[PDB]
RNA sequence: UGGGAGAGGGUGGUGGAAUUCCCGGAGUAGCGGUGAAAUGCGCAGAUACCGGGAGGAACGCCGAUGGCGAAGGCAGCCACCUGGUCCACCCGUGACGCUGAGGCGCGAAAGCGUGGGGAGCAAACCGGAUUAGAUACCCGGGUAGUCCACGCCCUAAACGAUGCGCGCUAGGUCUCUGGGUCUCCUGGGGGCCGAAGCUAACGCGUUAAGCGCGCCGCCUGGGGAGUACGGCCGCAAGGC
């Protein structure tokens, strides 16, 4: 299915090559720090790549996360 | 014998064997159990009852120093994984909570030819 | 039965207690086609439990059978070439067949030269909770579950 | 002239996950491996867990049914150096074009020199199994190699098995990139189905095997044979 809302719909107007933007940029990891696949986050090819290029940015800050780990299984 | 009360239980599955170790709340090793350290010996380690047993014996050995509570870190897939996970919530012991763990590399080593032919 | 799912036969009340698990065992101490001569092996066994014992052969009958009666057995299966003895439960239908037919297997075992004495004498040693019938019965169970590292393969 | 999208190339740097190794802690009998096993490893304390180091190699999710390149081929992130290409304007030259024998350059993997580096993997090999045998498939080890610099080699199912260029001949749908009067039009890519037509069929079908023109390269029954001989080329293996 995949229709708990799409991750974009919700936030409002962000800077996809803010590398800072911790707040937001969380919106788009997974429960684990992946990065979320477009059929999730309804960014766009061109969006998506940009944001990608972003939150790699961010890791390197230490502001984002490689991984996470599964809290079930 | 030192009294600890809360700790960790890690899961360690495998498709051949299946052992735990129960820490305290900062890892150092308490007890600990396989489908070794029970009677299997050979494959028949790997079986989920093996991971049954294992966890049971683990978690008893551990409650023979006060452990009463456990936090579960599982890491690997194995023919008995989730048997030592219900073998632990069955064991007295009470389950704060499960969590895997399992490495997983950010895609490094060549593993052995048995394991390519992926993609 | 490839096709339907067979209907378990219906079997005629008992002349003598209207019990169709009676006709059952008596069909089961029956010997080529001969029922008259199976019957009174029975009857005649059940005079038999009269004396020795105060109780109704009925009850001891019910009794003996309900201890027999498996619970849990090993069938086997194929898996990368070896064979495992894969535990699983026991139908209903089932559990009674094995029983009857332990029974009368159990009791012309027995040393006794007189047939209806034999099977006097396995129904009370079965209700007693001993004889072989019943050794038969806890064999199958410890055989089965003492593999329960095999259960896992849910028939 | 203004604007754009890219794993296109080269150099330096840098991040985190994982494997191995070493140190320490804590722990104790097994771990590993398979169809089942054994070789192997472990009381000189392994496996499992935690903490700290060292090192090499490759970049998970994003990642596509996607993009770039003339092919080979190209993905972690940052900087510098650098090629190609698309669109808008319709501003300059004024046929300055197309193809291209030979030549020159490029050219996956393996392989070869000299010097480095070697964590994981792994031809040969050393062993354990399986088997009628088992110079194998399965298991435990393991050298060259795989990585880097510089120089060679130049092959391939180097494939769309489809040489470039241009013009012409319904449309439908999805997708990546531009521009626009941003339902939808326009341009350049990537796919799928299909007009006409073509095809021995299979299929192809504005990304042609369609309809045409230009230029190159090839084919002419199978085996012998990509062999022999002769030439070039290579350190050699060998290549043409
Ligand atoms: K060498
Ligand atoms: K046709
Ligand atoms: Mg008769
Ligand atoms: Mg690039
Ligand atoms: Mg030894
Ligand atoms: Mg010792
Ligand atoms: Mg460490
Ligand atoms: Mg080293
Ligand atoms: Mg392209
Ligand atoms: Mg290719
Ligand atoms: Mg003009
Ligand atoms: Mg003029
Ligand atoms: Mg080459
Ligand atoms: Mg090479
Ligand atoms: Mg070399
Ligand atoms: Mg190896
Ligand atoms: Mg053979
Ligand atoms: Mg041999
Ligand atoms: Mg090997
Ligand atoms: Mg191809
Ligand atoms: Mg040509
Ligand atoms: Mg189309
Ligand atoms: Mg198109
Ligand atoms: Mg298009
Ligand atoms: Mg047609
Ligand atoms: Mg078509
Ligand atoms: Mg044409
Ligand atoms: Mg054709
Ligand atoms: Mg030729
Ligand atoms: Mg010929
Ligand atoms: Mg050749
Ligand atoms: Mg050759």
């Amino acid at each position: 299915p995949s229709r708990k809302a799409k991750v974009k719909a919700t936030l409002g107007e962000f800077d996809l090559r803010d590398y800072r933007n911790v707040e937001v940029l969380k919106r788009f990891l997974s429960e684990t720090g992946k990065i979320l696949p477009r059929r999730r986050t309804g960014l766009s090819g061109k969006e998506q790549r940009i944001l990608a290029k972003t939150i790699k940015r961010a890791r390197i800050l230490g502001l984002l996360p490689f991984t996470e780990k599964l809290v079930r299984k | 014998k030192r009294q600890v009360a809360s700790g960790r239980a890690y899961i360690h599955a495998s498709y051949n064997n299946t052992i735990v170790t129960i820490t305290d709340p900062d890892g150092n090793p308490i007890t600990w159990s396989s489908g070794g350290v029970i009677g299997y010996k050979g494959s028949r380690k790997g079986t989920p009852y093996a991971a049954q047993l294992a966890a049971l014996d683990a978690a008893k050995k551990a409650m023979a120093y006060g452990m009463q509570s456990v936090d579960v870190i599982v890491r690997g897939t194995g023919a008995g994984r989730e048997q030592a996970i219900r073998a632990l919530q069955a064991s007295g012991l009470q389950v704060k909570s499960i969590v895997d763990d399992t490495p997983v590399p950010h895609n490094g080593c060549r593993p052995k030819k048995k394991f390519r032919k992926a993609s | 039965a490839r096709r339907r799912r067979a209907e378990v036969r219906q079997l005629q009340p008992d002349l003598v207690y209207g019990d169709v698990l009676v006709t059952a065992f008596i069909n089961k101490i029956m010997r080529d086609g001969k029922k008259n001569l199976a019957a009174r092996i029975f009857y005649d066994a059940c005079k038999i439990i009269q004396e020795k014992t105060g109780q109704e052969p009925l009850k001891v009958f019910k009794q003996a059978v309900e201890n027999v009666k498996p619970r849990m057995e090993v069938r086997s299966r194929r898996v990368g070439g070896a064979n495992y003895q894969v535990p699983m439960e026991v139908s209903p239908r089932r559990q009674q067949s094995l029983a009857l037919r332990w029974l009368v297997q159990a009791a012309n075992q027995r040393p006794e030269r007189r047939a209806a004495v034999r099977i006097a004498h396995e129904l009370m040693d079965a209700a007693e909770g001993k004889g072989g019938a019943v050794k038969k019965k806890e064999d199958v169970e410890r055989m089965a579950e003492a593999n329960r590292a095999y259960a896992h393969y849910r028939w």
